[PDB]
């Protein structure tokens, strides 16, 4: 079956942009 | 007509003060600067803000310069890739390290970032972090920066995440797997595992392949708050990414070597307070292990399944064999008196989905891990003729429903939340647990309402006005919980009512 995760923006969800900002000030 | 006051600054010359026409052309600008300096060769220059981040001004983003800013003149975009170029692959290692440092800074700027990625200048950092030698021990600042300037340069889009090798993948792994390194390396290195999880399920493999679970947990044991943010989102990400049919034994695997407990001691209880990105990354991995019940929720018993009626089978006798004239009565009446509304094959009422067969495993929890308090529940209704018996099939199917519910299993995780519950991390079996406490809450009431079978409904909408107005005073403890819980008792829900008529 396929995950239910597939569809999503993980970096949006994550914040992984914002962390990125944070870390490099 | 369409005019910006600015100030533009070089070091070691006074400021020009120009009210630039915006449909000049930028050189135009640049080559009266220069000229104003006797300085040769403006195509070699460009303007930056002087203040913030001192992006790069190009003919899109000069439409944002305000009045009165001061701007700097600085080598071009295109000319200082090309220097950087060469100099981060200086074998003067103080050029190299000064190279790599600016480039740092640099690869921020998306004009920057497209001229040096142009060149294949991600290659360049690749190559440095696959083959560099004595990069911990030696070079650890250079390493750092190196890995800021490719974390910075990969977070513009233009490439693809794919185009790493397996050699530097096995790298990053490398530093995380290791007794812990540099703290801004570690710190580095989690984030692009995290980003290279997220954006491709074939990184996502050959990473899950290179870190251990232990491994990832002892990082939350740090005191540093940004390290654990990290080591959390990589787990974050790790689930996200599992296939359907993998999750559950990643999740099995984490909880062995007690990532609960440790983000309770660590995390939660520990001394820094908790900022946001902590707190979303809590309320993600929430959110992905509440999901780890949908499943369950969503399969339908198979009432054609030996076994599997079976193990209701099993359920009634733990209860009835507990009571013999008496027991004898029970059992004629098949599953009624364990409450059941189909009461001679149950396990159609199990293909109600949700919450289907979670409610059965629910049940068969509170049955064999807590024997004396499901004995007393049953029992107290099983022998009951007047129509004042709580009914504990019925009730623990439509509670596991409304648990499922109100913990939201099957919700995404998405970006606007950073809420959770933290008496789920204080206990391993916490979803199960507070199935019990809520069956024993459900009984409590109905007896407090002199309910009859007629009432069903309104005592389960009590119910779930308990649990709802206990979990926002979030208790610390399943135990918290329980004392919030007999604060509310009926009387309590009546009086909260009648404030709000």
């Amino acid at each position: 079956r396929k995950s239910r995760y597939a569809e999503l923006d993980f970096e949006k969800i994550m914040h992984t942009r914002k962390r990125h900002q944070d870390m490099f000030q | 007509s369409d005019i910006v006051k600015v100030a533009i600054e070089w070091p070691g010359a006074n400021a020009q003060l120009l009210e630039i026409d915006q449909k000049r052309p930028l050189a135009s600008i640049i080559k009266e600067v220069c000229d104003g300096w006797s300085l040769p060769n403006p195509e070699y220059y460009t303007l930056r803000y002087a203040d913030g981040p001192q992006l790069y001004i190009t003919e899109q983003t000069r439409s944002d310069i305000k009045n009165g800013t001061i701007l700097q003149l600085a080598i071009s975009p295109s000319r200082a890739a090309r220097q950087l170029m060469e100099r981060t692959q200086s074998s003067n290692m103080e050029t190299r390290l000064d190279a790599m440092k600016e480039l740092a800074k640099l690869s921020a700027d998306v004009t920057f970032a497209t001229e040096f990625i142009n060149m294949d200048g991600i290659i360049v950092l690749t190559r440095l972090v696959e083959s560099g030698t004595k990069l911990l021990s030696h070079y650890s600042e250079m390493l750092a920066f190196t890995l800021t300037a490719f974390l910075e340069l990969m977070d513009h889009g233009i490439v693809s995440w794919d185009m790493v090798s397996i050699t530097f993948i096995k790298q990053i792994a490398g530093y995380v797997s290791q007794p812990m390194v540099d703290v801004s390396i570690l710190q580095r290195s989690l984030a692009i595992l995290e980003s290279m999880v997220l954006n491709s399920q074939s990184l996502y493999q050959k990473i899950a392949e290179e870190i251990t679970v232990g491994q990832l947990i002892s990082h939350l044991q740090v005191s540093n708050q940004e390290i654990q943010t990290y080591a959390i989102a990589l787990i974050n990400a790790l689930f996200l990414k599992a296939p359907e049919d993998k999750r559950q034994d990643m999740a099995n695997a984490f909880a062995q070597k007690h990532l609960r407990s440790i983000i309770l001691n660590h995390v939660i209880r520990g001394n820094r307070p908790i900022k946001t990105e902590m707190a979303h990354q809590l309320y993600v991995l929430q959110v992905l292990t509440f999901n780890l019940l949908e499943e369950r929720m969503m399969t339908k018993m198979d009432p054609n399944d030996q076994a599997q009626r079976d193990i209701i089978f099993e359920l009634r006798r733990i209860a009835f064999d507990a009571e013999t004239e008496k027991r004898k009565a029970m059992y004629t009446k098949d599953y009624k008196m364990l409450g059941f509304t189909n009461h001679i094959n149950p396990a159609m009422d199990f293909t109600q989905t949700p919450p289907g067969m979670l409610a059965l495993d629910n049940m068969l929890y509170l049955a064999k891990v807590h024997q004396d308090t499901y004995i007393r529940i049953v029992l107290e209704n099983s022998s009951r003729e007047d129509k004042h018996e709580c009914p504990f099939g019925r009730s623990a199917i439509e509670l596991t429903k409304m648990l499922c519910e109100i913990l939201q299993v099957g919700e995404l995780p998405n970006e606007g939340r950073n809420d959770y519950h933290p008496m789920f991390f204080t206990h391993d079996r916490a979803f199960e647990e507070l199935f019990g406490i809520c069956i024993q809450l459900l009984n409590k009431t109905w007896k407090e309402m002199r309910a009859t079978a007629e009432d069903f409904n309104k005592v389960m909408q009590v119910v779930r006005e308990q649990i709802t107005r206990a979990l926002p005073s979030k208790p610390n403890s399943l135990d918290q919980f329980k004392s919030k819980l007999r604060s509310l008792s009926y009387s309590e829900i009546l009086r909260l009512r009648q404030s709000e008529r």
